Protein backbone atom coordinates (compact mmCIF):
# COMPACT_ATOMS: atom_id res chain seq x y z
CA UNK A 1 0.00 0.00 0.00
CA UNK A 2 2.89 2.30 1.13
CA UNK A 3 0.80 5.49 1.50
CA UNK A 4 -0.50 5.18 5.10
CA UNK A 5 3.13 4.57 6.09
CA UNK A 6 3.89 8.25 5.48
CA UNK A 7 0.41 9.33 6.60
CA UNK A 8 0.97 7.86 10.06
CA UNK A 9 4.70 8.41 10.45
CA UNK A 10 3.83 12.10 10.52
CA UNK A 11 1.88 11.34 13.72
CA UNK A 12 4.77 9.14 14.85
CA UNK A 13 7.06 12.16 14.50
CA UNK A 14 4.67 14.17 16.66
CA UNK A 15 4.80 11.44 19.32
CA UNK A 16 8.61 11.45 19.21
CA UNK A 17 8.30 15.18 19.84
CA UNK A 18 6.31 14.30 22.96
CA UNK A 19 9.02 11.83 24.02
CA UNK A 20 11.77 14.38 23.42
CA UNK A 21 9.94 17.11 25.33
CA UNK A 22 9.44 14.82 28.32
CA UNK A 23 12.91 13.20 28.35
CA UNK A 24 15.18 14.95 25.85
CA UNK A 25 15.41 11.87 23.61
CA UNK A 26 13.14 11.07 20.65
CA UNK A 27 13.02 7.26 20.95
CA UNK A 28 15.22 6.02 23.83
CA UNK A 29 14.18 8.33 26.61
CA UNK A 30 14.90 6.12 29.69
CA UNK A 31 12.14 8.11 31.44
CA UNK A 32 10.48 5.38 33.48
CA UNK A 33 12.73 4.51 36.40
CA UNK A 34 12.30 1.72 38.96
CA UNK A 35 11.12 4.32 41.46
CA UNK A 36 8.79 6.34 39.25
CA UNK A 37 9.77 8.69 36.44
CA UNK A 38 12.90 10.79 36.10
CA UNK A 39 11.52 14.31 35.56
CA UNK A 40 8.14 15.97 35.83
CA UNK A 41 6.19 16.97 32.74
CA UNK A 42 6.93 20.44 31.31
CA UNK A 43 4.22 22.99 31.99
CA UNK A 44 2.82 22.97 28.45
CA UNK A 45 2.90 19.26 27.61
CA UNK A 46 -0.61 18.13 28.61
CA UNK A 47 -2.22 20.79 26.41
CA UNK A 48 -0.23 19.67 23.37
CA UNK A 49 -1.01 16.01 24.08
CA UNK A 50 -4.71 16.87 24.24
CA UNK A 51 -4.46 18.84 20.99
CA UNK A 52 -2.75 15.91 19.26
CA UNK A 53 -5.15 13.27 20.60
CA UNK B 1 4.77 32.13 49.73
CA UNK B 2 4.29 30.92 46.17
CA UNK B 3 2.02 27.90 45.79
CA UNK B 4 2.90 24.78 43.81
CA UNK B 5 2.76 25.16 40.02
CA UNK B 6 3.06 22.05 37.86
CA UNK B 7 1.56 20.71 34.64
CA UNK B 8 -2.09 19.98 35.43
CA UNK B 9 -5.28 19.80 33.35
CA UNK B 10 -7.39 22.96 33.27
CA UNK B 11 -10.39 23.18 35.62
CA UNK B 12 -13.38 21.26 34.34
CA UNK B 13 -11.18 19.01 32.23
CA UNK B 14 -10.33 18.81 28.56
CA UNK B 15 -12.85 18.74 25.72
CA UNK B 16 -14.22 15.33 24.72
CA UNK B 17 -12.08 13.33 22.31
CA UNK B 18 -13.51 11.34 19.40
CA UNK B 19 -12.41 7.72 19.12
CA UNK B 20 -15.28 5.88 17.39
CA UNK B 21 -14.74 4.71 13.83
CA UNK B 22 -16.21 7.19 11.33
CA UNK B 23 -16.78 5.61 7.89
CA UNK B 24 -19.72 7.51 6.36
CA UNK B 25 -21.75 5.99 3.55
CA UNK B 26 -21.62 8.27 0.51
CA UNK B 27 -24.96 6.99 -0.79
CA UNK B 28 -25.97 5.53 -4.14
CA UNK B 29 -27.93 2.33 -4.68
CA UNK B 30 -26.70 -0.54 -6.83
CA UNK B 31 -29.93 -0.32 -8.81
CA UNK B 32 -29.19 3.35 -9.50
CA UNK B 33 -25.60 2.63 -10.58
CA UNK B 34 -26.71 -0.15 -12.94
CA UNK B 35 -29.44 2.13 -14.31
CA UNK B 36 -26.90 4.89 -15.00
CA UNK B 37 -24.63 2.42 -16.78
CA UNK B 38 -27.45 1.05 -18.92
CA UNK B 39 -28.67 4.55 -19.75
CA UNK B 40 -25.28 5.78 -20.90
CA UNK B 41 -24.82 2.59 -22.93
CA UNK B 42 -28.18 3.15 -24.64
CA UNK B 43 -27.40 6.80 -25.39
CA UNK B 44 -24.06 5.83 -26.91
CA UNK B 45 -25.72 3.07 -28.93
CA UNK B 46 -28.28 5.48 -30.39
CA UNK B 47 -25.72 8.17 -31.23
CA UNK B 48 -23.43 5.65 -32.91
CA UNK B 49 -26.43 4.20 -34.77
CA UNK B 50 -27.11 7.59 -36.33
CA UNK B 51 -23.45 8.33 -37.07
CA UNK B 52 -22.79 4.93 -38.65
CA UNK B 53 -25.83 5.21 -40.91
CA UNK B 54 -24.61 8.64 -42.03
CA UNK B 55 -21.17 7.13 -42.67
CA UNK B 56 -22.77 4.40 -44.79
CA UNK B 57 -24.49 7.07 -46.88
CA UNK B 58 -21.22 8.99 -47.29
CA UNK B 59 -19.36 5.84 -48.38
CA UNK B 60 -22.11 5.08 -50.90
CA UNK B 61 -21.74 8.61 -52.31
CA UNK B 62 -17.98 8.17 -52.68
CA UNK B 63 -18.58 4.84 -54.44
CA UNK B 64 -21.06 6.56 -56.77
CA UNK B 65 -18.42 9.15 -57.70
CA UNK B 66 -15.83 6.44 -58.36
CA UNK B 67 -18.31 4.54 -60.55
CA UNK B 68 -18.98 7.72 -62.53
CA UNK B 69 -15.26 8.31 -63.05
CA UNK B 70 -14.37 4.69 -63.89
CA UNK B 71 -14.97 4.47 -67.70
Amino acid sequence: AMTPFFWMFEEREKMFEFYERVSGARMHAAYIRPGGVHQDLPLGLLDDIYEFS
Amino acid sequence: ASKVKQDMPPPGGYGPIDYKRNLPRRGLSGYSMFAVGIGTLLFGYWSMMKWNRERRRLQIEDFEARIALMP
